[PDB]
């Protein structure tokens, strides 16, 4: 977390906890620069306590007032109705026994099915060849290269490019 | 019970560009970075979707930040948020 | 009330070389992956994060084990301990009870259960 | 029992005489078919009293308890095919044959017709299931496990030898309980403490106190195929319930000593469920619950008195049938998660849906939803020790709290999603892994109608 | 089936680099905060030299969480510190325990001193003289 | 469909935006007011009033109350 | 960013193309298979409600002359005096 | 009492789902926006729950409170109960003031 | 989707089915006629009361 983005991520709070706090629309807008007014104090200047005491003392009238049950965004980490699709869930991939006369139903869909696997059961010649390679050795983040420099199949292939989808 | 297509992400984030005074309906529709008039640092990254933070605003985390540069990167991932085009 | 619980502190630049414990992680998810991604599997991977924590508690507690402390000992207080205490009760019980059921009377005439 | 031991020995040269792989089909057949003649001849009437040919049996008069006994040799067989086909024939043939020599001598007791006859039959068996604990398991502590299964059980009962012997030649001889019609009362004295002490001791060891539960969480861990003599090692603990015969008679006057095995048995309770809610392997979370309802009928017997003997003998098959469909639960969904570790089942509830009910109408048994067998069995016991002393209501109370909070903890972490992992578990419930869950309710809720049958004398 | 690094060993000062990591990665080179040091109050058993306890604790509440399945429900590799109380446990709150709950029985606890007196609607209060005299005076005439 | 076409608002009426003429003294000053006041303007001045809405107007308040009495009445 | 330029313009060239596999209705893919195959209010409601009553009225007057204790009913509870009676009062 | 809630949740159930999820006092707006039938149907209930001048548990809710009227209370009782029934007025006009009174604030796509 | 009978919008309020209104207006004349024996004819006490019996001698 860089100093650069340290204020970024208590500028967004900073006004989402006032609107939970207001009572019309435009008492939250009316005090929409307001709030942009201390916020502007401190333009362009160093990098050290010189600017640090910005943030400092914000722990002081931030924290002290901070969001008294506030909005919440109901479908986020927190909040009602966030995870409640559950009951369907999309059991994604429970289709490997039938006893058919069961897989009667959706002949095009079991057509297909077997079509996207080459994929899937075939890409371990040349994705998992690039990647001894391009991994070094222990290195951080472990996405590949972004287009794999000719076909990126996926790597993340399938479960996150076939993935859930919400309803 | 409602649907949606992909007609009407291209025209709301265009229309918080025109209901926003510091910006006038001169700059280009699908990528003009930000950077092209944008400024300066706080508030040109965050407070370019603290407009549609009230609208859609589905609690667009930390991450939403300098992938937002591009604005048609925007566009982009909304539809594979919430269960969207084909 | 349980716990503080420290939301923030200070840093900049106390010990700045502290980096890449991020590249423990990523390695091992750098082999996750590779081991998760698979067309033939069929069946859980190892994972021996939970191996050593059953195998930590449920065994190799005794064999670590010895007396040489009175925290260990202190176990009188806890097993032997509220098993004196009821012993104490439950025979102040029965007997001011019992001299109340003989000598005297304190159940009327419909007791017949009991 | 005129000849109920003479069909099933005659049980034993079917098996090793039949074909090839009708052998299982062969024994599952003809063990049902007693299950008629079981209940034939027996619940007859019934006011003092059945006894029933001759110095081999009383016919379990009062205490039915038998019935249950032979469902389970037809119900094991079923459960035991998972993980053992991959054996010998000349194997496959044993496993059946020494299960059918642990009911032998099972039926022969319970009924007994005497004192001395139990315990030779009381110790016929741990012969026979020392060889499903030691050979048949998975990997090791099976071995130590195979001796503190013996050495609690062994090192009690021979003193029984030096006080059964004792009695044969003081007051006449044991032989029959209905030669116990002169009785002299056993007063306070110091040899007469010892008396009363090395004769209750030996069944203490069985359905376990507190202390010197040791063996019940290694034997039912560490455990055969599929349960498969863990469902007799359930009946087998409860097999022990002999006090019943004895303690009724046979020094009656003793209550004066009975207060270290009340508060060592009736505060152990509130505390050996309580330590069980971070169990991390899942069929350890079950072997203490069968620690705790069972030790409720040692403060139930030890407490004379019926509106007792009422519950108390409810209480005996009322986890007969539950505990061990909770096994058979567990010795379920373990074919196909190679794990005992109750972290790892997780992303359930959606990938197996027939299973659900399975579950809950297990763990509705515990919570006990007064219409079942199980809060006619508690109620009694809870207003009988009541009239003990108002107090014990706090401890009794506090027992029906946290096992509510124990059991929802089995069904609940089921109820998650998302799974992870797991290209396996694809295996939907087959034809069999539901019929060796069913006949357990079936009879469990059933009976509750007219549960006149489950009762004492009283 | 793995037996080298199958669990801990009578600890914890055995060279505690050696075990973090050889196996089981709580520290990455015994300076972690994680060493496997901790063996808190010697003489106990419990928790030996031990890639476990005292660990920072109180709770992995399962929040945003977009590394991967990073928390509760999504089992990353080896995380493991102390459980069976963290899948029903949280963070921090507002305030601080100023304990006014038992302050707000306490409102009642001194209207106790209200339950020693009567609510009696005729009449009013009349408390300074003997002229109240709750009960009736003299007989029938 | 696409029934937001801009410059449709444009303030004229919206007693809130005149805070916005408030802050002349402080200066901010353009971006952005057209955000809160998306449906402030329009026909949605109707805004329900005082106890005359619990009342709903006292609309039919003594309607057939005194259209019943009466006859008969002799 | 730079990097991912690249990512993610061929991610939705693998997700919404298999979207684009995902809705699937091509003439109506279920089968069901085999097989074939208001006003009344009046064989739907007397099924329901007019059996029952016959049968559960003849385990009830068949049951007062049984068992011992019928329905407990308690008294008239009256005022003055006529009824089934004679007695009168003021 | 059983008419009441068993309605008024009902009530409310028809606008979580009008806005498809908010079930919060703040972000309503006003009563009329298009929802002329279960505002009349608010102001019944919650005139109820005011008090009761003549609606339905009058006979209930009045005869109570002057059934406290000669007592031998606690004393702090009649000063907790009819207490108690000033506080269920302002349960009435918060949510007129929050979902039924201000003006239109909500995000889009009514 | 199948039957688009009432629209969404972009604030610019949909209105009601023109009927919804008529069965609204009737239920707050049901309820106002019905304030009358709330008056006609209720008072607040129909009791009677004592003129402060002092002279009991
Ligand atoms: C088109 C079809 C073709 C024609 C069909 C025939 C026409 C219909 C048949 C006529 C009605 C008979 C039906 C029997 C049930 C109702 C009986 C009754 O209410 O009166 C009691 C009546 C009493 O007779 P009684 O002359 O008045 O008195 C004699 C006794 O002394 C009385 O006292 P008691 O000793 O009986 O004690 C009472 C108690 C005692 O009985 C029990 O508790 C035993 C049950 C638990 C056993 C536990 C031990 C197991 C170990 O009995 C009960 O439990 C009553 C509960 C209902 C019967 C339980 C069924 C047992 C299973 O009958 C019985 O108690 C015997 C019941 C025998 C059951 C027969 C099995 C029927 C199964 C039919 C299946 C149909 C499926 C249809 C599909 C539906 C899809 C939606
Ligand atoms: C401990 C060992 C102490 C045992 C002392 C022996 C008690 C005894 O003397 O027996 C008393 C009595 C018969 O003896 P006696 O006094 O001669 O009778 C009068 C004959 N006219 O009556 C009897 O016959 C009692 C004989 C049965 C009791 C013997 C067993 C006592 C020890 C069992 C304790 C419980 C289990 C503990 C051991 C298991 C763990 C290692």
């Amino acid at each position: 977390l860089t100093h650069q983005q340290k204020v970024l991520r208590l500028y967004k709070r900073a006004l989402r906890h006032l609107e939970s706090w207001c009572i019309h629309r435009d008492k939250y807008r009316y005090f929409a620069c307001l709030l942009r007014a201390r916020f502007d104090e401190h333009k362009n200047e160093k990098d050290m306590v010189k600017a640090t005491q910005l943030l400092r003392e914000a722990e002081e009238e931030f924290w002290h007032g901070q969001h008294p049950q506030p909005y919440i965004f109901p479908e986020s980490p927190g909040g009602t109705s966030y995870e409640r699709y559950e009951c369907y869930k999309v059991p994604e991939w429970c289709l490997d026994d039938w006893h058919p006369s069961e897989k009667a139903m959706y002949p095009d869909y079991f057509a297909k099915r077997e079509q996207w696997k080459k994929l899937r059961r075939e890409s371990w010649e040349r994705e998992v060849k690039q990647l001894q390679e391009e991994t070094p050795v222990g290195g951080p983040r472990t996405e590949a290269l972004p287009p794999a420099r000719k076909q990126g199949d996926l790597p993340p292939l399938w479960w996150h490019i076939v993935t859930r989808p919400r309803e | 019970a409602p649907p949606l297509t992909l007609e009407g992400i291209k025209d709301r984030v265009l229309y918080v560009l025109k209901l926003y005074d510091k910006i006038d309906p001169e700059k280009l529709s699908v990528n003009s970075h930000f950077m092209k008039d944008l400024g300066l640092d706080s508030l040109d990254q965050v407070e370019i979707i603290m407009a549609m933070e009230d609208e859609f605003g589905f609690e667009i985390p930390d991450i939403d930040a300098e992938k937002l540069m591009c604005p048609q990167e925007i566009v982009d991932y909304i539809a594979d948020k919430k269960d969207v085009y084909e | 009330t349980t716990l503080d619980p420290a939301e923030y502190d200070i840093s900049s630049e106390t010990r700045k070389a502290q980096a890449e414990r991020l590249a423990i992680r990523s390695r091992l998810k750098r082999e996750y992956q590779l081991q998760y991604y698979d067309p033939s599997r069929r069946g859980v991977i190892e994972d021996p994060a939970l191996v050593r924590w059953t195998y930590a508690r449920s065994a190799n507690i005794y064999p670590n084990f010895r007396p040489n402390t009175k925290t260990s000992l202190l176990g009188a207080l806890f097993g032997i301990g509220p098993l004196v205490f009821w012993y104490y009760v439950f025979k102040t019980d029965r007997d001011r009870k019992e001299k109340l059921i003989q000598e005297g009377k304190l159940d009327r005439t419909f007791n017949i259960s009991y | 029992m005129l000849k109920y031991i003479i069909p099933t020995i005659m049980l034993m040269p079917l098996t090793w005489l039949s074909k090839n792989n009708m052998i299982w089909v062969n024994s599952t057949a003809h063990s049902l078919l007693i299950s008629f003649t079981s209940l034939l001849l027996m619940n007859q009437f019934g006011d003092n009293s059945l006894n029933f040919s001759l110095l081999f049996f009383s016919d379990s008069l009062s205490t039915p308890l038998l019935i249950l006994t032979m469902w389970l040799l037809p119900l094991m067989l079923m459960a035991s095919q998972h993980h053992l086909s991959k054996e010998n024939l000349t194997r496959k043939k044993l496993f059946i044959t020494m299960l059918i020599s642990l009911q032998l001598f099972l039926i022969m007791t319970f009924t007994a017709m005497e004192l001395i006859l139990f315990y030779i039959l009381f110790e016929a068996t741990l012969v026979p299931t020392l060889i499903i604990i030691t050979r048949w398991g998975n990997q090791t502590e099976r071995l130590n496990a195979g001796l503190y299964f013996l050495f609690y059980t062994l090192a009690g009962s021979l003193p029984l030898l030096v006080a059964l012997i004792y009695i044969q030649n003081t007051v006449g001889s044991l032989n029959f309980l209905m030669l116990q019609y002169w009785v002299q009362p056993v007063h306070n004295s110091w040899s007469n403490v010892f008396m009363w002490l090395a004769c209750m001791m030996a069944f203490m060891v069985k359905m376990p106190l507190y202390g010197l539960h040791l063996w019940l969480p290694k034997a039912h861990v560490e455990a055969p195929i599929a349960g498969s003599m863990v469902l007799a090692a359930v009946l087998l603990k409860l097999g022990g319930y002999g006090m019943l015969r004895i303690t009724l008679i046979l020094n009656p006057m003793t209550d004066f000593m009975a207060y270290p095995f009340i508060m060592l048995s009736l505060w152990g309770m509130i505390m050996t469920s309580s330590i069980c809610l971070r169990q991390t392997d899942l069929k350890s979370l079950i072997a203490y619950s069968s620690v705790s309802h069972m030790a409720l009928v040692i403060v139930a017997i030890l407490i004379q008195t019926p509106w007792s003997y009422m519950g108390a003998t409810a209480l005996m098959i009322a986890h007969g049938l539950t505990s061990s469909m909770l096994f058979c639960l567990a010795n379920s969904n373990y074919e196909r998660i190679h794990s005992r570790t109750m972290i790892l089942a997780r992303g359930l509830q959606t990938l197996l849906p027939l299973m659900a009910t399975w579950w809950l109408l297990a763990s509705l048994t515990n919570l006990a939803l007064p219409p079942t067998i199980n809060l006619i069995g508690e109620l009694f016991v809870v207003m009988s020790t009541f009239s003990w002393s108002n107090i014990t209501i706090i401890l009794m109370g506090v027992n029906m709290v946290i096992t509510a909070l124990y059991s929802l903890y089995m069904l609940i972490m089921t109820q998650r999603g998302k799974y992870t992992y797991h290209i396996n578990n694809i295996s939907p419930s087959f034809t069999r892994e539901n019929a060796l869950m069913s006949l357990h309710i079936l009879p469990l809720l059933l009976l509750t109608l007219n549960p006149k049958i489950i009762l004492g004398p009283l | 089936a793995s037996h080298i690094t199958k669990d801990m060993l009578p600890g914890p000062y055995p060279k505690t680099p050696e075990e973090r990591a050889a196996a089981a990665k709580k520290y990455n080179m015994r300076v972690e905060d994680y060493e496997p040091y901790p063996d808190d109050g010697t003489g106990y058993g419990d928790y030996p030299k031990l890639p476990d306890r005292s660990q920072q604790e109180r709770d992995p509440w399962y929040d945003w969480d977009h590394p991967d399945l990073r928390l509760n429900w999504g089992e990353p590799m080896h995380w493991d510190l102390d459980m069976y109380i963290r899948n029903r446990v949280d963070t921090s709150p507002t305030p601080v325990n100023w304990n006014l709950m038992c302050k707000h029985l306490f409102g009642f606890v001194a209207f106790m001193l209200f339950m020693f007196w009567v609510g009696e609607t005729y009449p009013a209060y009349q408390p300074v003289g003997p002229k109240q005299y709750p009960y009736n005076n003299l007989y029938l005439e | 469909m696409e029934l937001p076409d801009y410059k449709q608002w444009k303030i004229e009426g919206t007693p809130l935006e005149t805070v916005q003429e408030k802050l002349a003294a402080r200066g901010l000053r353009d971006p952005w007011g057209r955000n809160e006041a998306w449906r402030y303007m329009g026909g949605f001045a109707n805004n329900v009033s005082f106890v005359g809405a619990l009342l709903k107007g006292f609309k039919w308040g003594f309607a057939a109350f005194v259209v019943a009495i009466g006859a008969e009445y002799y | 960013t730079p990097e991912e330029k690249l990512r993610l313009q061929q991610l939705r060239e693998l997700r919404r193309r298999w979207l684009k596999d995902q809705e699937l209705s091509p003439r109506e893919p279920v089968l069901p298979p085999q097989r074939v195959s208001t006003y009344r209010h009046s064989i739907f409601a007397f099924t329901h409600v007019l059996i029952p009553v016959w049968i559960i009225h003849y385990y009830l007057k068949y049951h007062v002359t049984t068992k011992p204790y019928t329905i407990v009913e308690k008294k008239p509870r009256i005022f003055p005096g006529d009824t089934i009676l004679e007695t009168g009062e003021v | 009492h059983a008419f009441f809630k068993a309605m008024l949740f009902m009530c409310s159930g028809s606008i979580i789902h009008s806005l498809n999820d908010e079930q919060d006092i703040r972000k309503m707006g006003g009563l009329f926006k298009a929802m002329p039938f279960t505002t009349t149907a608010l102001i019944v209930g919650s005139l109820a729950l005011t008090g009761m001048p003549f609606l339905t548990g009058f006979y209930s809710k009045d005869l109570i409170i002057e059934a406290a009227n000669t007592s031998y209370t606690n004393a702090w009782a009649l000063l907790m109960t009819l207490i108690a029934t000033s506080f269920t007025a302002i349960y009435s006009t918060r949510i007129i003031f929050f979902a039924l009174l201000g003006q239109p604030r909500f995000p889009t796509l009514v | 989707g199948g039957g688009a009978h009432i629209e969404p919008r972009y604030r610019q309020f949909p209105q009601l089915t023109r009927s919804q209104v008529i069965q609204a207006e009737f239920f707050s004349a049901t309820m106002w006629f019905w304030i009358l024996w709330r008056f006609w004819h209720d008072s607040d006490a129909v009791l009677g009361h004592f003129p402060y019996p002092d002279p009991s001698q």
